[PDB]
């Protein structure tokens, strides 16, 4: 009970992140979580963000690297498949620091362990469904003694053609000279809404005797996803053409030597994406705008934690990230004749060194500093602290207190700064004040019960904000100044109500405003003292499951209340969101033959058939299902 | 327990004298919309498409222009251009199929020419069918940084400027519907009119800054119709971020904004010391003049994320009146 001193982190059961196969990994968080997910396809653009912040401070790491790439300082969670990770923390707010800095919201903590599994466990899952939708995964693993293996490899394609009553844009029937006749509501198909992702991952592990763990693993995708025409796109999908290519690849090494007292560990790892977007149009076809654009990074890390004995632990660590970019949006005619582009090309250090003390005087009282020095290509950050305590207030129910205050800061991203279409490579780093308090709660083995409930509050002084000009392009400027509290519950259960009659359940509810505490930037602003825009102000997500026997059931469901598509907060006709209630259900049957374990699996999405909205403009798809079956070791 | 809402098929009959106001709305946010202001009962209507139609206006309106009691709003990302009923505005008819249409000139009842961004081609059409029926070719331009933007009509031909990473006006022969001649002048400009001398007004933006094309201080340019040669030059500093010059009923006093908003007889040779409205803490962003009355409209965009306002100001700079619209209006029409 220690390191996690005064710390709020959420972690994620077993089956929870293994469920089904496809599922992303927004698909993850936004059930057995609560934070809000931009999002409307299944191939979408999933971003997460903490409790009434923005998505810029919700940064991850996996195996201790930054996977936000610096060019735009987030991660698409699209981009990952649930079966993809074994490990996955979430550390929220003030609590993030203590694993890496410049986390303002919180970070998301992922890593892949060894399944340690003993010889040869292939495993193979096929699954179906929906709109001519396929998914394949297979995991070929080896076991040893002192060596270990294991290849992973995804496989998803569909053509997203889903039918949608397109309450949003009308069709006519016309006659003679094209005199309008009838106006009706179509029943359209998702346009250029298709995707194909692979993905790979092989790991290699090595252990002795002694506490000396080696590991390796090196992840490729290769990502083919056609953007969405928006509802109001009156153009042939087969005429115009929108693509969107992503070839990336996340490597990672790690050296641990860890014994009683003392547990340190180095790592060394690399990325490197590129990212090619088309737009075309037929005349046979030529590019409107098409771009490549591919950034690379290397990366160092090291963490230590001396600890004497009990009631004193020491942890310090370093992470730099030395990145690499080159940008190219568009190929102009030079006044010369010449033929010219205007991609930039940089690449900056990122440092963060970190040391903390978790001192526990009693088993009651506890506290915690952690300390940081951030350092962003040539700029030294203002020290980043924070500092945690925790109090058992009663040992019936374990009922324990945790409060924790910091002041965090993010850098600029190298798009916030180097973008030369934009502008404005002087933009300050984003400070934000903040401050939680919590309680925890916890009753017990042939019954048990937990949950919790906590405490938001931040200040952001100058965040970054793109603004357009008169000009047609967008440029930064560090105008508004939010302010975001905000409370989070969590609460799982299960008692097994029998023999074998096991019944897990959790949920978690927040409130999170993040209000606008900002200069009123024209007399008519009615943004002054609003939430901000697509932040909504209740949300709340319950996972409930039983078993019986090798039979097993769970049911999802999630509800965020408006989301203001404007920043006055004003209702309009043309830009309203009303609450989004998702509600979807998975079943799966297990029966285990000799040397093999069989599963048949099927899951639901929007039930109800619902035909709504959660992002402005984009169309859902109605109710849809996916059919799985796994042979498994 | 949730819903989606279509309907609200609202339908009214509305004044003969009014001004729109095109909202651009945000990107893929498909909450563009249009508004009606009556300047007699200083009364706007907001969403009028939407509410009108049971349908949204699409992504990105850029402008509108009358032609015989119907008005064609060009809709940018949903490459189409709406025609609709001045009156009731109800669509009467569209055009699919474009690039994306900035902005759209009549020839006569059955000929019609539309600019667009990201395209070498000026795409013709006939409102009379509604359908597309033609290209014009523009020279020295691709795909990738293609673009015209307005359009004056001077006699058999048409000039037009060449906007995003162009520095050049294109002449076009009507008769022959193919571009027959250019004019190279400053860097980018933005917009093309003509006064009552058959002079045309042209104001660049010069570039940005790091371009591979060009930055340089924007400029006012006076080019003769008749020769298609530069007459004037009017410099202004660099780091200024003008819009598109604008004229008035009488076709005598050009208007723009600068970091203020200023207004200049054509016949000057120097811009003027002082201002026509000091700076007032106002995003201004949009800007048009009532060609029957002279009253100035200006559009504050604000935050560029909620609804902005526009200020209706009297020829003489008093306030008469001020009134909430769409988001981001970047254009007017005059009914």
């Amino acid at each position: 009970p220690m390191k996690d001193i005064g710390v709020q982190r959420t972690r994620f059961d077993s089956i929870a992140m293994k469920e089904n196969i496809a599922l992303s990994m927004a698909d993850v968080l936004t059930f057995n979580s609560s934070v809000f997910v931009k999002n409307y396809g299944r191939a979408t653009l999933s971003t997460v963000a903490f409790r009434g912040t923005s998505p810029s401070h919700t940064q991850v790491t996996w195996n201790g690297m930054r996977i936000n790439n610096p060019m735009l300082g987030m991660t698409d969670f699209s981009t990952i498949p649930s079966y993809f990770i074994d490990d996955a923390s979430l550390l929220h707010g003030t609590s993030s620091v203590n694993e890496t800095g410049g986390g303002l919201g919180g970070l998301v903590r992922l890593s892949t362990s060894p399944a340690n599994h003993e010889g040869f466990g292939l495993q193979y899952v096929q699954g179906v469904g929906s709109f001519s939708t396929f998914d394949e995964f297979l995991r070929l693993t080896y076991g040893d003694k002192h060596w270990q293996s294991s290849t992973r490899v995804v496989y998803s394609s569909s053509p997203n053609d889903y039918k949608y009553r397109n309450r949003d844009k009308k069709e006519n029937i016309y006659d003679e000279d094209k005199n309008i006749i009838g106006s009706y509501y179509p029943t359209e198909r998702n346009r250029s809404g298709a995707y194909k992702d692979l993905h790979v991952l092989q790991e290699i592990y090595y252990n002795t005797g002694e506490g000396d763990k080696f590991g390796l693993n090196a992840w490729y995708i290769n990502s083919n996803r056609e953007l969405a025409m928006l509802s109001t796109d009156y153009g042939n999908d087969m005429d115009f053409e929108n693509r969107q290519r992503e070839q990336t690849f996340r490597g990672v090494l790690s050296w641990d030597r860890v014994r009683e007292k003392w547990k340190v560990g180095v790592k060394g790892g690399y990325i490197h994406t590129w990212m090619a977007y088309d737009y075309k149009r037929d005349k046979e076809m030529a590019s409107m705008t098409r771009s490549r654009s591919k950034i690379n990074t290397f990366y160092g890390s090291a963490d230590g934690d001396y600890a004497p004995s009990e009631k004193w632990l020491f942890t310090a660590g370093v992470s730099v990230h030395q990145h690499l970019v080159e940008s190219a949006d568009k190929n102009i005619i030079s006044q010369e004749g010449n033929k010219a582009v205007v991609g930039y090309d940089k690449g900056r250090v990122e440092f963060s060194g970190s040391v903390s003390a978790k001192w526990r005087p009693v088993d009651r009282f506890a506290a915690s500093l952690v300390l940081r020095e951030d350092m962003f290509g040539t700029e030294w950050a203002p020290v980043i602290p924070a500092f945690f305590i925790d109090g058992v207030l009663s040992k019936k129910g374990n009922i324990v207190a945790k409060a924790s205050i910091s002041r965090n800061y993010r850098f600029p991203t190298l798009n916030d700064l180097y973008f030369l279409p934009g502008g404005n490579p002087d933009l300050k780093s984003e400070h934000g004040f903040t401050y939680d308090v919590g309680l925890s709660f916890s009753v017990g083995n042939v019954y048990a019960l937990s949950g919790g409930i906590n405490w938001f509050d931040s200040h952001i002084d100058d965040w970054i904000i793109w603004l357009p000009t008169t000009k047609g392009f967008f440029s930064p400027r560090n105008l508004k100044k939010v302010h975001a509290y905000g409370a989070e519950t969590n609460a799982h259960l299960d008692i097994m109500l029998g023999k074998d009659w096991k019944l897990d359940m959790n949920g978690t509810f927040s409130w999170t405003p993040s209000i606008n505490e900002s200069e009123p930037m024209s007399p008519a602003d009615q943004s002054v003292g609003k939430q901000l825009p697509y932040v909504p102000e209740f949300s709340a997500t319950v996972t409930g499951r039983l078993s019986w026997r090798t039979w097993s059931l769970l049911y999802k469901w999630c509800y965020y209340s408006q989301r203001y598509t404007m920043s006055s907060n004003d209702y309009t006709l043309t830009g309203y969101l009303p609450p989004y209630f998702m509600n979807n259900v998975t079943l799966e049957k297990q029966l285990s033959f000799r040397w093999a374990d069989l599963s048949l699996k099927g899951s639901i999405n929007n039930l109800f058939d619902e035909e709504y909205l959660s992002v402005l403009s984009r169309p859902m798809p109605g109710i849809n299902f996916e059919i799985f079956i796994g042979i498994t070791p | 327990c949730m819903k989606w809402d279509y309907g609200e098929m609202e339908d009214f009959s509305v004044s003969a004298s009014g001004l729109f106001i095109t909202n651009e709305g945000n990107f893929q946010y498909s909450n563009a919309t249009l508004s009606y202001y009556d300047p007699a009962t200083c009364e706007v209507e907001n969403e009028v498409f939407y509410r009108a139609n049971g349908f949204k206006l699409g992504d990105v309106a850029q402008s509108m222009v009358i032609r015989d009691g119907i008005g064609w709003i060009v809709v940018n990302n949903s490459h189409v251009i709406f025609a609709i009923d001045i009156n009731t505005f109800k669509e009467v008819g569209r055009i699919t199929g474009f690039t994306s249409p900035r902005y759209i000139h009549f020839l006569s009842d059955e000929k019609a020419y539309v600019t667009q961004i990201w395209d070498y081609r000026i795409f013709i059409i006939n409102p009379k069918t509604y359908e597309i029926t033609g290209y014009i070719e523009c020279p020295d331009m691709d795909m990738e940084s293609g673009s015209t933007e307005q359009m004056v009509q001077y006699g058999k031909y048409v000039y037009v400027n060449c906007w995003s990473y162009q520095n050049r006006i294109l002449k076009i022969d009507t008769e022959t519907d193919k571009v027959v001649d250019e004019l190279t002048i400053g860097i980018q400009p933005t917009s093309l009119v003509m006064d009552k001398y058959n002079k045309m007004w042209t104001i660049t933006d010069g570039g940005y800054e790091g371009s591979p094309y060009g930055y340089e201080a924007p400029s006012l340019y006076r080019i003769d119709a008749e020769t298609f040669t530069v007459e004037k030059q009017f410099k202004f500093k660099l780091g200024d971020w003008p819009s598109e010059v604008q004229l008035n009923g009488t076709r005598d006093t050009l208007y723009w904004i600068n970091n203020d908003i200023w207004r200049m007889p054509v016949e000057a040779d120097r811009v003027p010391v002082r201002p026509f409205l000091e700076f007032r803490d106002t995003k201004y962003y949009g800007l048009t003049v009532n060609p029957n009355n002279g009253e100035v409209y200006v559009a504050d965009a604000i935050d560029y994320q909620q609804q902005g306002i526009v200020y209706r100001y009297s020829p003489q700079g008093k306030l008469i009146d001020e009134f909430y619209v769409g988001i981001i209006p970047g254009a007017f029409c005059w009914k």
